[PDB]
This record gives structure tokens, sequence and C-alpha cells, in this order.
């Protein structure tokens, strides 16, 4: 149970640097990798830095990329120089040992949006209306990508569907549903919440009838 | 350089069939008596999972389920018995050769009784409108196949001037598709009208699932 | 094993 964690600015400028930060967690020893995943989803190795010291780096990428780590904050980094719009991605850490010679252990990733557009928060709406209750929440008006949407701040897991966002006006739109109980809905509150990382915001709208 | 072709893109199978799927390099993957050639499953907002590493290793706490096999340049991966857990793409992946890459994926959807969406429709907020915006929301939840079709009737006359869509991948669990037709207008643009509709076309019933509401 | 430039050896 080695566990990593990446993190960084979620929107950067075209022509400037992507700077990146991967925590290790459980545990000199192996390879650290880099890797992304296009908005289209196919995946890009980027590099590692081994416990020595060493790197290696895609050739494609060569010019333009760092890979370093600090072995006494158990952390390692990207830096990606001269950015463009196609290196938006999922950005990955992930772990190479031994034992299996493969990328063995990975981070959730984090989404990076290579982009000249401001930051713009959510505008979250709540979406009111049998045996069940389907309800909702309207997402409208942020950028960049991503936004987390919980309802009653987790506690309420199943009969959830968050759909994928869309763009327009230069700006994301996404919705989310959620199916309960008929009885115990107005009774028993339910509570979107809705985190959006890039402007470091969360909003929890109640449902009213 | 080094290219990884994985095929099909993407491949249904029932609850409890065998699937398999194929990746070929473009020149070798070996060395010292092992292949460089590795597997992931990846399920939407997680990152990929290691299933097989060195082509046949089965990564531990992975189901026996799961198992690989191949040489040099011609590897396969498959799943049997098939379980509705395994909706996801799945990658190769050579870390042998410079450049290292991965395979472009193939897509596993797994076949189920056919089912109806629930359809609900839902009216602009008065939290929306209070702003100076208005959007009308149709959730089409929980249906299969994934085959669906929506049209929005403006007093019975179809609308193109605004209709935003998205689906769903499938569901990990009951093996279903969910999908999401939304309409963007202005306070007023909205107001000029009064009879709202989306319409379920879909295989399930022979006939549209209209849901509807009046301003 | 060990890699250098992407490749595995001894």
């Amino acid at each position: 149970e080695v566990q990593l964690q990446e993190s960084g600015p979620s929107l950067v400028k075209p022509s400037q640097t992507l700077s990146l930060t991967c925590s290790v967690t459980g545990d000199t020893s192996g390879y650290w990798n880099w890797i992304r995943k296009f908005p289209g989803n196919k995946l890009e190795y980027m590099g590692y830095i081994s416990y020595s010291g060493s790197t290696y780096y895609n050739l494609s990428l060569r010019s333009r990329i760092s890979i370093t780590r600090d072995t006494s904050k158990n952390q390692y980094y990207l830096q990606l120089n001269s950015v463009t719009t196609e290196d938006t991605a999922t950005y990955y850490c992930a772990l190479i040992t031994t034992t299996t010679y493969a990328m063995d252990y990975w981070g959730q990733g984090t989404s990076v949006t290579v982009s000249s557009a401001k930051t713009t928060p959510p505008s979250v709406y709540p979406l009111a209306p049998n045996s069940m209750v389907t309800l909702g929440c309207l997402v409208k008006g942020y950028f960049p990508e991503p936004v987390t949407v919980t309802w009653n701040s987790g506690s309420l897991s199943s009969g959830v569907h968050t759909f994928p966002a869309v763009l327009q006006s230069d700006l994301y739109t996404l919705s989310s549903s959620v199916t309960v109980p008929s009885s115990t809905w107005p009774s028993e509150t339910v509570t979107c919440n809705v985190a959006h990382p890039a402007s470091s915001t969360k909003v929890d709208k109640k449902i009213v009838p | 350089n080094i290219v990884l072709t994985q095929s099909p893109v993407s491949l249904a199978v029932s609850l409890g069939q065998r699937a398999t799927i194929s990746c070929r390099a473009s020149e070798s993957v070996d060395g010292y008596g092992n292949s460089f050639l590795h597997w992931f499953q990846q399920k939407p907002g997680q990152p990929p999972k290691l299933l097989i590493y060195l082509a046949s290793n089965l990564n531990s706490g992975v189901p026996a389920r799961f198992s690989g096999s191949g040489s040099r340049t011609d590897f396969t991966l498959t799943i049997d018995p098939v379980e509705a857990d395994d909706a996801a793409t799945y990658y190769c992946q050579q870390n042998n050769v410079d450049p290292w890459t991965f395979g472009g994926g193939t897509k596993l959807e797994i076949k189920r009784a056919d089912a109806a969406p629930t359809v609900s429709i839902f009216p602009p907020s008065s939290e929306q409108l209070t702003s100076g915006g208005a959007s009308v929301v149709c959730f089409l939840n929980n249906f299969y196949p994934k085959d669906i079709n929506v049209k929005w009737k403006i007093d019975g006359s179809e609308r193109q001037n605004g209709v935003l869509n998205s689906w769903t991948d499938q569901d990990s669990k009951d093996s279903t598709y969910s999908m999401s037709s939304t309409l963007t207008l202005t306070k007023d643009e909205y107001e000029r009208h009064n009879s709202y509709t989306c319409e379920a076309t879909h295989k399930t019933s022979t006939s549209p699932i209209v849901k509807s509401f009046n301003r | 094993l060990i890699n250098t430039n992407g490749s595995w050896h001894i």
C-alpha cells in the first residue's frame, strides 16, 4: 500500500511551464513515472527518474521535459516547458518495481488544461421534479474541467448518474441525476455538492420541491 | 517508431462468455527471457489498474478470471468468465523499447436483457431564471442497448437551436447506459413558447416515451 | 534488471 498523488495547477497558459508534483506515502528502490491521457483517451508515456537519479524521457518530448525528485520530501516532479493546447490531459504518476517491471501503482491523476481563457466557477442549479423520484443538479458555466459531484457529502451514493460535461460558449455544463425513495424525499433532505478545483470553490445546493 | 496495435477497438460479450483482445507490436518487446508487455483495465474517473505483467503473470489482487499470453510481437488478453465489473477500456503497454507506448485501447461492452429507459424532464430552475438564463433537462436513465434517440418538441414542432447531449460509459453493476439532453435559451426565448417535450425513441417500446410540461 | 534509456539490461 504505497500511495501516489498528483498535484498542481489545473490551468496553464500557452507557452508557459506546467509543473506537477507527485507525493508518495507508504515507503531509492525503483522507477517513478509520469504518464498522461489525452482528452480523446489515448495514453502517452512521459518519463521516469529512477532510484539512482537517472532519467528516461519519451524522445517526442525530450526537449521540453524534466523530471526530478526530492527523496526527503518523498516527492517527485514534472516540468514541461513551452506548452500548447495539445498538452491538455489528465496527468498520472505511477511507479515501476522489479517485482513486476510494470506500472504497478497509480495516482488518481490530475487534470491540466492549457488555455488562455479565465478560470470560471460553476453555477449549480437544483433540478426539482411514484415509488422513486429522480432529482438533479445542473452545473453550468465553468472552466476548466474538472468538477466533482457528490450527494449529501458522499453519504448517499447509489442511484447516481453524473454525466460527462460539454463545451459551449468557451464554458462547460454538466448535469447529475439522483433517484431515491419517493417516501423519504422531500421528508429527508438531498444536497448536491460540487467542487471545482481550479477556482477552488465548493457549492452545496439543496433540492427543495 | 514502435506502434502497438490493439484490435478490436470495441467488442461486446454476454454475461458469462469469453473475451479476447489483441495487441501486435511492430517489432519485438522481448529481453532476457521475458516479454515487456503489460495489460491494464481503465474505468472512467479511475486510473489504469494492472492486470497482467510480463505477458502472462497475473497481478496480485486480481481475479484469476484474467489471463494473457503472447511473445515477441503478438500478444492477447482473455477474460473468462466475464462479469459486469469488466465494462472498461483495456490497454497494452510496452516498456522495453524507446519510445514506451500504449496500445490505442480496446473497449469492452457487456450484453444484457434489454431495458426501457426511465425518463424524467425538468423545468428551468427559479434560480437559473432569476439570474437570467433558462435550461430544460431530460434524463434518460438505465437503458439497454446503447442506441437511443431524443427529439425536442416546442409546441409540437422539433427544435435544434440549442440541444446539448451526453452519454455515460456502461454501468459496472447493472450494465445499463444513461443519457442527458439539455436545452439552453434565455429567460425570454423560453417564455415565448409554452409546450416542452423530450421524445425517447428507444428500441424497448415500438412507440416513443414522451415526457412533458407547460410553462 | 535495470533500465537505461528505456531498455532493461543486466
